């Protein structure tokens, strides 16, 4: 019983704790359920927690480690009690475990308290644990210690209120910049997933990935045979291009938009969905970041899955096309006219969605407004689709913006 | 509202996991 196995485990004598201990761990890693809350409330933590100094007994710190882990999986409450008991420090220390097991499962259980949130993630970070995890890497480590190492690092990186110290970044991109040419698909995952936390953290952020000169390395990624990898790339190269277009820049210059064929045409409609995603945030840079996705004849394609796409995906597309209209040249919007995007452009104006809804209205109305002499030939080609219908139907909307702009609409190019 | 957007909601769904016990 628990009772037992707190009064074995807080005897002075190491081999009666080990095998309390030992019923302990074996309680918490039996199955998918573990009695978390019993344990913790049983008193067991603070002496777990003592046996992790024993390094005298390092199957007894093995044991414990295991444990800690374990309860630190669970719950925040049940994590952060493990935080409360002291447990990091005694973690870090064995990190310099001369017993490979003991380290390695030291190394488990940070990444369980690192994963908690920012606040415990920076306690960790302040005690020193990057360098010594970082130091880890080798050519000798074992691939699944390894892989622990590299999810230990997701987890640095991870959580955005706020997103981890500059100097943590800047020690970990390096190492990032040596595990991304590994081709363990489990390392390339998790290092991947760990570089597009990065670059979700702001424009500073991405400058730091930009500047470690890792972005060549990740871009053809997106190709990789593995689906994990490939939409782990897809993140990390996505969150870059909703920066400015000088960071857009940078992952356009690495070839990226040939990448996109085999995304656009994937199975999974959410591939389809992020790859679209992606291509809005090209479609609203410069005019030569508008021409770069014309000229990798990925429009046509687009406007398919405006048309046919699942819903999720025409409202990604929708965007692709309202924000070529915001920089893109009076000759590249003539080019979507005829490529036919107006028919299935003016179908998504009847949506229960209104964000959806402004962004379609937005886009025809620039559309309409940049057309200085063809707004007759445009404005008939809505006509004929039901689009003007739709337009007057919205004057009636809930929506003052989307009200307002349908009125305007109609009076600025239906109205002669 | 048009211009650049963040990632949206519901995408990348099969993030790594925070935390994993070790189980035998």
């Amino acid at each position: 019983s628990l009772e037992a196995i707190v009064q074995n485990a807080s005897s002075d004598n190491q081999g009666i704790q080990l095998s309390a201990v030992q019923a302990a761990r074996k309680l918490l890693s039996s199955d998918r359920n573990p009695p978390i809350d019993d344990l913790i409330k049983s008193g067991i933590l603070p002496i777990l927690v003592h046996c992790l100094e024993r390094d005298d007994n390092p199957s007894l710190q093995f044991e414990a480690a295991w444990a800690l882990t374990n309860i630190a999986s669970g719950t925040s409450e049940q994590t952060q009690a493990v935080v409360q008991s002291n447990a990091v420090p005694l973690f870090l220390r064995l990190l310099h475990s001369p017993h490979q097991n003991v380290c390695e499962q030291a190394v488990w259980a940070l990444g369980n308290i690192i994963g908690d949130g920012p606040q415990c993630r920076d306690y960790v970070i302040s005690l020193g644990v990057v360098k010594p995890l970082l130091s880890f890497i080798s050519p000798s480590i074992p691939i699944t210690f390894l892989r622990n190492v590299t999810w230990v690092m997701v987890n640095l990186c991870r959580h955005k209120d706020p997103p981890p110290p500059m100097e943590t970044i800047q020690e970990i991109l390096p190492a990032l910049c040596v595990l991304i040419h590994h081709t363990d698909v489990n390392i390339l995952v998790d290092t991947v997933w760990a570089l597009s936390y990065l670059t979700d953290a702001g424009n500073e952020q991405i400058q730091m990935v930009i500047d470690s000169g890792i972005v060549p390395h990740l871009v053809p990624l997106l190709s990789h045979q593995e689906v994990k990898v490939q939409t782990a790339a897809l993140r990390a190269v996505g969150n870059i291009v909703t920066g400015t277009d000088e960071q857009t820049q940078v992952v356009l210059n690495c070839d990226a938009l040939s990448h996109f064929p085999a995304l656009l045409t994937h199975p999974k409609e959410k591939i389809n969905k992020e790859a679209v995603w992606f291509l809005s945030n090209i479609t609203a840079g410069n005019q030569q970041q508008v021409q770069a996705v014309i000229d990798a004849n990925l429009v046509p394609m687009i406007i398919h899955l405006l048309d046919k796409g699942d819903f999720g995906t025409q409202k990604e597309a929708a965007w692709a096309i309202s924000n070529l209209t915001i920089s893109g040249r009076k000759d590249q919007v003539a080019y979507l006219i005829q490529q036919n995007v107006i028919p299935p452009f003016c179908n998504l104006l009847t949506v229960k969605d209104a964000q959806v809804v402004q962004v379609v209205l937005d886009g025809l109305s620039n559309i309409l407004k940049m057309a200085e002499d063809e707004a007759e030939t445009i404005g008939n080609l809505i006509e004929e689709c039901g689009g003007l219908e739709k337009i007057e139907q919205l004057q009636n909307h809930e929506n003052e913006d989307i009200y307002k702009l349908a009125y305007e609409i109609i009076d600025q190019f239906f109205s002669s | 509202c048009l211009g650049r957007r963040v990632v949206q909601p519901g995408m990348f769904a099969d993030y790594p996991p925070t935390k994993k016990a070790r189980v035998l």
